[PDB]
């Protein structure tokens, strides 16, 4: 793989650390409360 | 390579969803290859503790008919997560069949740029409806089982007879800017991003060159670019932004 390929794969990976990754659980968590929160 | 397809197609967006000036917020990963009216659903449900919804990104409305990821990269990238929108009430979004109109627009736009024969007209409405279907239920798979024709040139030709893309400035409220620029040059060898941009936007090269969210050098080939990077509207999305 060129330069430019190894780069660009490499900083999708590194993306999807930061964006996806990281936020995940805790989106799906913070929603299983915000479902328990609407039951009053 | 087909890794890099997927990545992309898979490419997500932390969002926290805020009702403008009680309701939490609400937190969504978005899907950067869609469109807010397909996605947000529950948005719109959740924020019914009230008695025609439309989102906005500090002061800017976000538009229906471009990608997620491209509104973000533009707008929000430059700003921490999650993408921080503001979700806005009219007193009285397109439909599915609107969006997929206009998908469906784009992608026979793309086709017309890229083929010398249109490939998508010579499907049947049967694949166009799996395209669409491959998009809206997020199904790899299923559309690339359609879009890989559409990313087919004859093998002789080194590449399609022009390139797809559209180039954003700045803001979303700016047109995009689009031309005929071909993936070789007249020599023979590869056009590159580079190439693009000195083309039809020399101002671009101080400022961020960003697609799907990532910055390619600017040696990378179009080419390339245009089978791996495009957007599943079939068109290259680019954003140029102010560093940082």
């Amino acid at each position: 793989f060129p330069r430019w390929k190894r780069h660009i794969s490499e900083q999708l990976r590194r993306r999807d650390r930061l964006q996806r990754q990281a936020f995940e659980e805790i989106i799906l968590q913070y929603n299983k409360l915000l479902e328990k929160s609407d039951l009053h | 390579d087909k890794d890099v397809l997927r990545d992309v197609w898979f490419g997500r967006i932390p969002t926290c969803f805020t009702l403008y000036q009680e309701a939490e917020p609400y937190y969504l990963l978005l899907p950067r290859v869609s469109y807010l009216t397909l996605v947000t659903d529950k948005v719109k449900k959740h924020f019914q503790k009230v008695m025609e919804i439309w989102f906005e990104y500090e002061g800017t409305p976000l538009k229906w008919h471009y990608p997620i990821g491209l509104l973000f990269d533009l707008l929000a990238s430059s700003s921490a997560l999650p993408w921080n929108i503001t979700v806005h009430f009219k007193s009285f979004c397109p439909s599915k069949d609107a969006i997929e109109a206009h998908f469906m627009s784009c992608m026979k736009e793309a086709d017309a740029l890229k083929h010398k024969s249109q490939v998508i007209n010579e499907m049947q409405k049967k694949d166009h409806k799996q395209l669409w279907m491959g998009l809206q239920n997020d199904r790899f798979d299923q559309f690339w089982a359609i879009n890989r024709k559409l990313m087919e040139y004859p093998a002789e030709e080194n590449g399609f007879r022009y390139i797809p893309f559209r180039i954003y400035q700045t803001t979303t409220e700016r047109p995009f800017i689009q031309k005929l620029f071909r993936p070789v040059a007249a020599d023979g060898q590869l056009h590159t991003l580079g190439d693009l941009l000195k083309e039809v936007c020399p101002s671009a090269i101080k400022n961020q060159v960003m697609i799907h969210g990532i910055e390619p050098m600017l040696e990378t080939p179009l080419q390339w670019l245009s089978e791996h990077l495009s957007y599943p509207d079939n068109f290259l999305h680019i954003s140029i932004i102010p560093q940082p």
